[PDB]
């Protein structure tokens, strides 16, 4: 309906799973919120519920003279977590998709002035990814600039690397990526 | 550090709107939510129901008392309402566009509260409704959301796109413009 | 195949 300016009023329960070395170390972190404040939390380092503000006192105090709550929750380290890790660990721990790598000019403008250079990483998994220049064989650092890391939404990453040059005929300029997906690095050359 | 992992169990319940949420996130990803309407979970990556399950009656359980909480909590506050904050928006394709070869515009909603937002995706101008895709809303450590928009599009420099978002937070709707240059 | 499990949401006291 056209005008809806309602008060709105939000609630929201945030189960967090914290994994350290694979199962090792795992903390669980409850946390209820209110509107945007975080109102009650049960952190399974502490073993029982702490209002985070005074609108979550009441629930903490309530909570915490539930013993069957309380040992549910002790425990759901192993029984939810780590079951939950277990479950998943093949398809999102060990997820790997190799990233697809080009290289292409900004702009088309005459050599020896100014271009950027462009090393497009398009689709990989897990974000973490190493992406670097190099100019005849030499490592650029000064003139690089990036996007940052990209999430699509859709479990694949992107990412671009720019290289700020000024390129000279018979430069040989090489995009380099090691990423957990390849054994060996992916290289593209872009020839001035 | 990457060493590390968060799986995250997020649900929401939202009034006056009756609005419920429930999913799953790893590392930043939606692992699966269950469709309110449709009531069933829905994985984010198709193959991941091959390699696992959920049962989603259990999920829409806790909204029931998710609902009865907010209740609850809207009262114990003295009906204070959520303060809105106003989306920032970002347009970015799958990957760079040449013309003509299929590609995905995708418009990234984050920073916002509450969960309710308006998006249409404009070409030259004018409503473009089918083929679009959209996730639900995406958990933040700040507790505001994010959420993704995507269209399958041919890329041509004539064209001009833009993501208009409405949002309760905005003075008026914000249109994130994108074009492909020759 | 293996089931993620939830965990199940208490009742805020009224």
């Amino acid at each position: 309906s056209m005008g809806d300016t309602r008060p709105r009023f939000l609630w929201q329960l945030k189960f967090e799973c914290h994994f350290f070395n694979g199962t090792e170390r795992v903390r669980l972190l409850e946390r209820c919120i209110y509107n945007q404040e975080e109102s009650v939390r049960f952190d399974s380092d502490v073993g029982e519920y702490r209002a985070v503000t005074e609108l979550g006192r009441p629930d903490a105090e309530y909570w915490n003279s539930q013993k069957d709550l309380l040992e549910q929750r002790r425990a759901a380290v192993d029984t939810y977590c780590r079951h939950n890790y277990g479950v998943g660990e093949s398809f999102t721990v060990q997820r790997r998709v190799e990233p697809k790598v080009t290289v292409y000019p900004s702009k088309t403008q005459p050599l020896q002035h100014h271009n950027l250079l462009v090393c497009s990483v398009s689709g990989f998994y897990p974000g973490s990814i190493e992406v670097r220049w190099f100019r005849n064989g030499q490592e650029e650092k000064a003139g690089v600039v990036s996007t940052g890391l990209i999430q699509n939404g859709d479990w694949t990453f992107q990412t671009l690397v720019m290289l700020e040059t000024v390129p000279r005929s018979g430069e040989v300029y090489t995009c380099q990526v090691e990423h957990p997906s390849v054994t060996s690095p992916l290289t593209v050359e872009w020839r001035a | 550090i990457k060493e590390e992992h968060v799986i995250i169990q997020a649900e929401f319940y939202l009034n006056p709107d009756q609005s419920g949420e429930f999913m799953f996130d790893f590392d930043g990803d939606e692992i699966f939510h269950v469709d309110m309407a449709k009531k069933e979970t829905v994985w984010r990556l198709e193959e991941f129901g091959r390699f696992a399950s959920f049962e989603a009656q259990g999920a829409l359980a806790n909204i029931a008392v998710d609902k009865a909480n907010l209740e609850i909590m809207t009262k114990r506050s003295n009906y204070t309402p959520i303060t809105n904050v106003p989306p920032e928006v970002t347009v970015l394709t799958n990957s760079p566009v040449e013309l003509r070869e299929p590609n995905v515009l995708i418009c990234f909603i984050d920073k916002f509260t509450p969960p309710v937002v308006n998006v249409t995706w404009l070409r030259n101008g004018k409503p473009v409704t089918t083929g679009v895709s959209e996730t639900v809303f995406l958990p933040r450590e700040d507790h505001l959301f994010r959420k993704f928009h995507y269209l399958p599009f041919l890329p041509s420099t004539e064209d001009v796109y833009d993501c208009r978002v409405e949002h309760w937070g905005l003075d008026e709707p914000l249109l994130k413009h994108w074009e492909f240059d020759a | 195949v293996l089931s993620f499990e939830l965990l199940h949401a208490p009742a805020t006291v009224c």
